RNA sequence: AAUAAA
């Protein structure tokens, strides 16, 4: 009743 | 022989609440408490609602009752505290100090209150009058302690129950009378003892008595008295004053009596049938109990009561025209937790306090007689009772982790009661979930700053250059733009309503739009810039030499402006403050400046007026106050919490961390002057081993505060809750810098370097809640959890759960075979419960119930134990296999005899099902014979299995499905605990105490070595391995600890035939389960347990040289330190029963880091040693104990 | 937690048999008591007066009275002291009269 | 004559088992903090699954009153009883009857188990060592028996040359003292059976003796009225005091285990407590005994509870610092009763009388009508 | 086998 992805990012480094 | 104990999780658990003035007269607060810990909290209405935690404070005792009071001429309520065998207390709230000041302490434990008796069952109880003209206090059920009020307190005196006009002899209730001239108090008693056993020969036992209380003549007759009431009262609760009278609550009567009128009771089922003489009338419409009911008044005429089960009623009392009680209406409102006490904070809310489940704040209005409807508004976190816990492995960890030599380990408890029944999953540390990392050697600093919240650039500073990123879909590397990239970076940030950029070089000062140069400012103080802080309109920089320089954006551009700053001493840090709680008072802004001479001072940023003054700040004095060497590396200023209304202070100084919370103090002293005073922090963080420390974050999963880097990186959390959070993260390294991230592939992230030059992409993992004192998660079951194992090979969890069914058959073993009655009754018939049991497999990938994996037992059996066990197999490598293995019993009564069965379990592997991954494991049953006697405990034994029927204990031999017998032993009474180590078995009784068993494989015999001659209670047993000694570590029913050691040799051993005990300690709580693991020192082991109090702790074994140092320590702190409520800390710890006392007390020697350095150098010198090596010593227990 | 690396204390004190001394009374009887491993080996001067059981050879029936606990020979008792369920001896009344009236009768029923 | 070779029928035994309350208990003690929370039983006969023992009822000792019959044991050959004594464990129950035999009951279901000659004289004292390993005897002709668990002679002695009443050992149990009809009390090593000391001055035959649980010291009562009760030094054996507390024979002296409280039963029908740290006054006194009082029996959890039993059969229950009594039976055996002893749980209390037997009770059941 | 069926 009542009760309380990987590797996704590139570095494109220069 | 040597040991220190220390707490890992503090109790969870709430037993008294109450709502009162605690703070001023202006404002009331809840209250609360449960064993040591006492709270306050605020009810924060524009947040819905929100319990807002305002003190907490710990003693050293137990809390057995309290009560508030309105003294005379005082500007606050006063808390009267009690403690076991007869002790009171009388605090009260310090303002100025931001602590508790104790008022008085009385002692009553003379033995000739004792009558002789020994054993005390009674608790001490306090009342309180209403019209606050006394108090009273009930100890050794005997003996009444009266406290005049007016100095406020009158010298008390003692009063003989015994010695009254009438003998009362077994109490049950009292409670003070409304209306009258006199304190009036009301007993129940019950002068001929009777049980519900033999009622047909002893019924109407109950009386009940009023007394009048002459303070100043000591006299007090009867008044009022009542001779025939049911055998089972169970308690009594005083009307309010325009009706007046006593309510008394009985398990299957409700009785409403007053001075003048003859008495009105009704009956709530049939079970009063033959067992009272009282005239009952029959309530129509109503069948409950009230044997374990809380009740409180919300009306002058309503009572709220939450039954056993956690149903609610609304009770009425119907009165005629002259208030005059005639009739009694219930209604059936809700069904909420199991409760301990409520209280009624204001009108339309309510407060549930539990100890077997989560305190709930209710909210109440009435519908459109008078009806009410309830709703949940908040609630407070509990572990509850730790019945049984279990260790094991993580279900993900990054791979970038997954070489440590360290293991990864995490809790597994059974917790609540009933219908609140859980487990609880617990995490010390926070391990980031790492999504890509990158290499980037020659990196010092690093800033994030916004280009509607998402982060556009990343400024990376190297020695002599700095690389410029944008931070998009994909990450690239700018080669034009506004930025300097020629030389290193001071700071970066952004300015204005994040519209701006600001760059920081050592020769000057850029403002940015995006990547286009707006303005540039030549900076030239006469040494470079070494710090740069940035308020809102506001930027201040200091030079290498102190020079102090201020600039404001004007509608934009940036203007200089010159502070007028006296140059009586040199400058060495700085920080500034934007203020949006209102309590910096004389949005505003600050600036906070500390000097090499050994001051702090406050200035207002407009014009540079000095509004505070410290005059010894390196110290760390425990309170800052307005006065208008350690070297100080930074400060910081942030305010937290809900809406930025909680301000802290963080100071680096030497190799330590001060930590300080803001409080409002409006002194009457001077003019122009803050309004504010500073309190330290108890914390346990290391420092030990320009780039900033600190570094506040918001909007971090939802979160803000702030991260500390260095040696030992920490989280810092402030929620709306109030309570502050320090969650280590020892995972990787020490941290060199940090930054938060929100990015479309990292939503809501952060940043870190690695001190290997690795800079990783995290996110914090979603499955735990970081508002607790440990990461948590709670999984309700809606049952009662009783046993907990984890099987390694499958890596799953098993537990045994119980739930409740009406009886309704009643078993006889009169005849041949077993024949069944089935009861027959009317329809007002209240039936007794049953209690069915079933075993099931958790996953902990995701944690939820394995379908289609479920057994269920037989219709009277319980579950005595369930283990995991390790046998012998000849399949494998090692020469062992794990198993789970249960015990059970068949109850049915006194009068049939009682047998038991053996379980053992698989977990296998199969193919899981079309659309269901979960499906891949199921149980597999290769024993369940029953056996000629009753199973109560289950070990196992180098490969064999070891089991207690009856009165023999006995070791088995498994293969191809089969158990063969191969020793037995005659034992005691009840054995209900074994464990074992190599070839020797440790057994404990329920009333005989602990033994000793060895088995010899050549000749297959077992045989007692040792054991104790002394009666004991026991509660669980365990092991204390140091080097080459073994200890057995035993519970009580007393809340002790104690070790036992066998010694052959030693002369009071009798030649080894009794075991000699060697340690003792006093904890307030009850333990009933253990575990072992190694030091993070060479071949000691750690053994941790938690408590039914909802607590952690561990004991850790000492060398004999540290310990004796130490203890001079413990003395001297002992009696040259106050503490609260004026216990005394070494009579708490002293055992109950001679005791021997080799147990060092981890929670007293914490205070020694609280003290500042100069009165840490005069404690230090008293006994002769220096600061460093106990620092040391203090430190190397804290390092090897850093543990899940 | 592994302890199969230690070697402890209470080990060596039981199999140097440390602290023994001899029998107070002649004729007690050794019943739950461990066996002398000094004796297999040509060793423990100590004649009838050893705390331990010293094990003579040629038993292969169990004692029934040491299963009810009131053995009163000892180490002169002649029938095995051993749990062995192949061992026990024949029922008198199914060899006798034909039947037991006992159904977890442990004895053999031949 | 019984030999263990007759044919019988299978039987169905009354029993009762301790195992379900226990398990109960353990069961309640997780989730309650003490009988404050502890739900209440009914008094309907379905409540039988909600029992605990009394170790789980410490606020209500009523519930030890045990006052619902069970079984009488009887031998083939009766005689009077005259000492019934528990294995420590409870395991079985022992009985000492005046033809030197001892005789083993079961202690689940009482039954017959065995039975062997110990003594050629009346059995008169029987005790069990605090740690659990030895048991001790007396007869009428004044000759003292070391035994084992397994029922196995050891040792033999002559300590008296007439009737020894009774025996006690010190707490460490390496010396006991013995009571005779000679009048005189004597201290002994328990190892060497050495005679150490001579305690004169009763001037009567000595029917009862006692040792101090913690503090070492002896008291005695007596047939004399001038000296009915007296205190000893066993290290010395010198006299401390006398007490005047009764004016007729003098038959049980009881130490409670809480070292402050002298239970005593004489034959003016009275029984007495006292305060061993201020004898100059009584504490209470308990009347309701129709004939003389025989025997007492302190409970072994609940402080303040015991047992009495009378010369004409009678068998009643007191509490200390009540005035009346909290139950008992008029006619539970025939002719005088002279020894009780309690289980070491406390839920079952044994009975032994001069009627030629022995008998067994129990706490009542819920729902019991008791008629 | 010393009372396994008392
Ligand atoms: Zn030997
Ligand atoms: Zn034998
Ligand atoms: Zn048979």
């Amino acid at each position: 009743d009542l009760s309380d992805i990987k590797n996704s990012i590139k570095l494109r480094l220069n | 022989m040597y040991a220190v104990y220390k707490q890992a999780h503090p109790p969870t658990g709430l037993e008294f609440s109450m709502y009162c003035n605690f703070f001023n007269n202006s404002e009331r607060n809840l209250v609360v408490a449960g064993t040591s810990q006492l709270y306050v909290y605020r009810l924060n209405r524009d947040a819905r609602e929100k319990l807002e935690l305002a003190a907490s404070f710990s003693f050293f005792g137990n809390v057995m009752s309290m009560a508030s009071v309105q003294l005379a001429g005082a500007k606050r309520d006063a808390l009267l505290l009690s403690f076991k065998d007869a002790k009171l207390s009388v605090v009260e709230y310090d303002p100025g100090t931001h602590d508790l000041k104790t008022l008085s302490l009385h002692y009553f434990e003379e033995p000739e209150l004792r009558d002789g008796f020994v054993q005390n069952v009674h608790t001490p109880r306090v009342r309180v009058d209403p019209d606050g003209r006394c108090a009273a206090m009930l100890v050794y059920g005997t003996r009444l302690v009266v406290l005049p009020f007016r100095s406020s307190f009158l010298p008390s005196y003692i009063i003989d129950v015994r010695a009254l006009d009438e003998k009362l002899l077994n109490i049950i209730d009292l409670q003070f009378l409304h209306g009258y001239y006199e304190p009036t108090l009301l007993i129940l008693f019950e002068p001929n003892q009777t049980w519900p056993g033999r009622v047909a020969v002893r019924q109407d036992t109950c009386s009940i008595v009023a007394i009048s209380l002459n303070i100043t003549q000591k006299v007090h007759p009867v008044i009022w008295s009542l001779t025939s009431l049911p055998f089972d009262c169970t308690q009594a609760l005083a009307v309010p004053k325009p009706i007046g009278g006593v309510v008394v609550f009985a398990v299957n009567s409700l009785l409403y009596l007053n001075q003048s009128v003859p008495p009105y009771g009704v009956a709530l089922n049939s079970l009063t049938t033959g067992t009272t003489a009282f005239p009952l009338r029959t309530q129509e419409g109503v069948r409950i109990t009230l044997d374990c009911a809380q009740a409180t008044f919300i009306s002058y005429d309503k009572m709220v009561i939450s039954l056993k089960g956690g149903e609610i009623y609304v009770l009425t009392l119907i009165t005629d025209g002259m208030r005059s009680v005639r009739a009694f209406h219930f209604d059936k409102a809700a069904a909420s937790v199991l409760t301990t006490s409520m209280v009624t904070m204001e009108p339309g809310y309510l407060f549930l306090g539990s100890r077997l489940g989560n305190s709930l704040l209710l909210k109440y209005t009435e519908k459109l007689l008078a009806t009410y409807s309830f709703e949940v508004c908040d609630s407070i976190l509990n572990i509850g009772p730790c019945a049984n816990a279990a260790v094991g492995e993580p279900a993900f960890l990054s791979e970038e982790f997954q070489n440590s030599p360290e293991p990864d380990l995490e809790i597994v408890v059974c917790s609540g009661h009933g219908k609140n029944g859980a487990l609880s999953v617990l995490q010390k540390s926070i391990r980031p979930q790492v999504v890509t990392t990158f290499e980037l050697p020659g990196c010092y600093d690093m800033w994030t700053v916004i280009a509607g919240r998402r982060h556009g650039f990343l400024i990376l500073s190297r020695e002599d250059s700095t690389m410029i990123l944008q931070t998009g879909q994909e990450i690239m590397e700018l080669d034009t733009s506004g930025f300097a990239t020629q030389g290193p970076t001071v700071f970066a940030g952004n300015i204005g309503d994040n519209r701006y950029i600001v760059q920081v070089s050592p020769l000057g000062i850029r403002l940015l739009e995006g990547v286009n140069q707006l303005h540039f400012i030549p900076v030239d103080l006469g040494a470079p810039i070494v710090q740069c802080a940035v308020a809102d309109p506001y930027v201040v920089i200091m030079s290498a030499e102190g020079h102090v320089t201020m600039f404001l954006l004007k509608s934009h551009r940036l203007a200089l402006h010159k502070p007028p700053l006296h140059h009586q001493s040199k400058v060495i840090t700085l920080c500034l403050y934007r203020d949006l709680s209102g309590m910096f008072t004389t949005p505003t802004h600050w600036c906070l400046l500390v000097r090499e001479n050994g001051t702090m001072e406050i200035y207002q940023l407009p014009d540079w007026r000095l509004v505070f003054l410290v005059k010894n700040f390196p110290v760390g004095q425990r309170v800052l106050v307005d006065s208008s060497l350690p070297l100080v590396k930074e400060v910081l200023l942030v305010a937290l919490g809900s809406r930025q209304s909680r301000p802290y202070l963080l100071v680096h100084v030497d190799q330590e961390l001060l930590i300080y919370e803001a409080f409002p103090h409006d002194s009457q002293l001077g003019q122009g002057n803050l309004k504010v005073r500073f309190k330290k922090v108890p914390h346990n963080i290391n420092f030990r081993e320009r780039v900033a420390r600190f570094r506040y974050f918001e909007d971090i999963y939802g979160y803000s505060g702030v991260f500390i880097c260095g040696p030992s990186p920490h989280w810092l959390l402030v929620t709306g809750r109030g309570a502050l959070r320090l969650h280590p993260m020892a995972i990787d390294g020490p941290v060199d810098s940090f930054a938060p991230f929100h990015n479309v592939n990292c939503p809501r992230g952060f940043l870190y370097f690695n001190r290997q030059g690795e800079l990783r992409i995290s996110v914090l993992p979603a499955y735990l809640s970081y508002d607790a004192p440990w990461p948590v998660r709670k999984i309700p079951l809606r049952c009662t959890a009783h046993y907990v194992a984890y099987h390694v090979e499958s890596k799953v969890y098993a537990v045994a759960t119980s739930t409740n069914t009406p009886c309704a058959r009643i078993p006889r073993m009169t005849g041949e075979e077993k024949e069944f009655e089935t009861i027959e009754r009317d329809e007002r018939y209240i039936h007794p419960q049953q209690e069915a049991f079933s075993i099931q497999l958790i996953s902990p990938v995701s944690w939820e119930a394995i379908p289609n994996a479920r057994i269920e037992l037989q219709e009277w059996e319980h579950v005595t134990c369930m283990k995991t066990v390790s046998l012998r197999s000849e399949e494998t490598v090692s020469g062992l296999k794990g198993y789970v293995a249960a015990g059970t019993c068949l109850m049915q009564g006194e009068e049939v005899t009682c047998r038991g069965r053996i379980l053992i379990m698989d977990v296998i592997e199969v193919v899981p099902e079309p659309g269901q991954p979960l499906t891949k494991n199921k149980f597999k049953v290769l024993y369940e014979k029953e056996q000629k006697g009753p199973v109560t405990a289950l070990c196992h034994c180098n490969g064999h299995l070891v089991s207690a029927i009856g009165q023999k204990i006995f070791l088995w031999s498994l293969r191809a499905s089969e158990l063969t017998g191969m020793a037995f032993i005659d034992t005691q009474l009840y054995i209900h605990q074994m464990i074992s180590v190599k070839n020797f078995i440790l057994a404990a009784d329920v009333m005989k105490s602990i033994s000793l068993l060895r088995y010899q494989e050549e000749s297959k015999t077992l045989s007692l070595v040792s054991r104790d001659a002394k009666p004991l209670e026991v509660y669980s047993v365990d092991f204390m391995v140091d080097n080459a000694q073994l200890g057995f570590l035993v519970s009580d029913r007393d809340r002790n600890l104690m070790v036992y050691m066998y010694l052959p040799e030693a002369k009071e051993s009798f030649g080894g035939m009794r075991l000699l005990r060697r340690a003792d300690f006093h904890v307030g709580a009850h333990v009933n389960t253990f575990w072992r693991t190694p030091c993070r020192w060479e071949n000691k082991h750690i053994t941790w347990f938690a408590t039914l109090d909802g607590g952690i702790g561990l004991l850790l074994p000492m060398q004999e040289k540290t310990y004796r140092r130490l203890l001079m320590l413990q003395n001297a702190l002992t009696t040259m330190l106050p503490h609260h409520a004026g216990l005394n800390p070494r009579a708490f710890r002293m055992l109950h029963v001679n005791a021997v006392r080799n147990v060092l007390d981890g929670e007293l020697l914490n205070r020694y880091l609280y003290l500042s350095t100069m009165e840490r150098s005069e404690l230090a010198k008293k006994i002769g040693t220096t600061p460093d090596i106990i620092l040391d010593d203090l430190l190397e227990t804290d390092r090897v104990t850093a543990h899940f | 937690a592994s302890v199969d690396h230690i070697k402890f204390d209470l080990e060596i004190a039981v199999e140097q048999q440390l602290g023994a001394q001899p029998l107070p009374f002649p004729g007690m009887d050794k019943s739950g008591a461990a066996v002398c491993e000094f004796f297999l080996k040509a060793a423990c001067g100590k004649g009838g007066m050893c705390p331990f059981r010293h094990i003579s050879g040629e038993k292969t029936v169990v004692c029934k009275h040491w299963l009810r606990g009131l053995c009163k020979k000892g180490d002169q008792c002649e029938f095995l002291h051993e749990y062995d369920m192949t061992k026990m001896p024949e029922c008198y009344f199914y060899s006798k009269f034909g039947e037991c009236s006992n159904k977890e009768c442990p004895f053999l029923h031949i | 004559t019984f030999d263990g070779k007759r044919m019988r029928k299978a039987v169905n035994r009354k029993t009762i088992d301790y195992n379900p309350s226990v398990i109960k208990y353990l069961e309640n003690r997780i989730w309650q903090r003490d009988q404050r929370d502890m739900r209440a039983i009914q008094p309907d006969a379905g409540y039988y699954n909600d029992l605990v023992p009394p170790i789980g009822m410490l606020n209500n000792p009523m519930n030890a009153v045990t006052t619902k019959f069970v079984r009488t044991s009887t031998n083939k050959v009766k005689c009077p009883v005259f000492v019934v004594r528990w294995t420590p464990e409870g395991r079985r129950l022992v009985t000492g009857a005046s033809s030197g035999e001892f005789t083993l009951w079961n202690g689940l279901t009482f039954n017959f188990e065995t039975i062997l000659q110990a003594h050629d004289s009346p059995v008169r004292a029987m005790t069990w060592s605090h740690n659990d390993m030895w048991m001790l005897t007396a007869d009428h002709g004044g000759y003292v028996k070391y035994w084992q668990s397994n029922m196995n002679n050891v040792k033999m002695f002559q300590a008296h040359k007439e009737a020894i009443r009774e025996a006690s050992f010190s707490p460490t149990d390496n010396k006991f003292a013995t009571c005779s009809d000679d009048g005189t009390v004597r201290i002994w090593d328990f190892l060497r059976c050495h005679e150490e000391r001579i305690l004169r001055g009763h001037g009567a035959d000595v029917k009862c003796v006692d040792w101090h649980p913690t503090k070492g010291l002896v008291v005695s009562g007596s047939k004399d009225s001038q000296q009915p009760i007296k205190f000893w030094d066993p290290k010395t054996g010198q006299s401390l005091a006398t007490l005047h507390a009764h004016k007729n024979t003098v038959m049980e002296v009881k130490l409670n285990l809480n070292g402050n409280w002298l239970l005593t039963a004489s034959r003016d029908h009275l029984c007495k407590l006292f305060d061993i740290r201020n004898l100059k006054e009584e504490l209470q006194v308990f009347r309701g005994h129709k004939k003389e009082a025989t025997a007492v029996a302190w409970h072994p959890v609940h402080e303040g509870l015991f047992a009495s039993g009378g010369s004409d059969g009678s068998l009643l229950f007191w509490h200390v610092g009540v005035e009346k009594e909290v139950g008992g039976m008029e006619m539970a055996h025939e002719g005088m009763i002279w020894s009780l002893a309690w289980h070491p749980l406390g839920h079952i209390l044994c009975s032994g009388s001069n009627d030629h037997t022995s008998k067994f009770w129990t706490r009542n059941r819920p729902g019991d009508k008791m008629r």
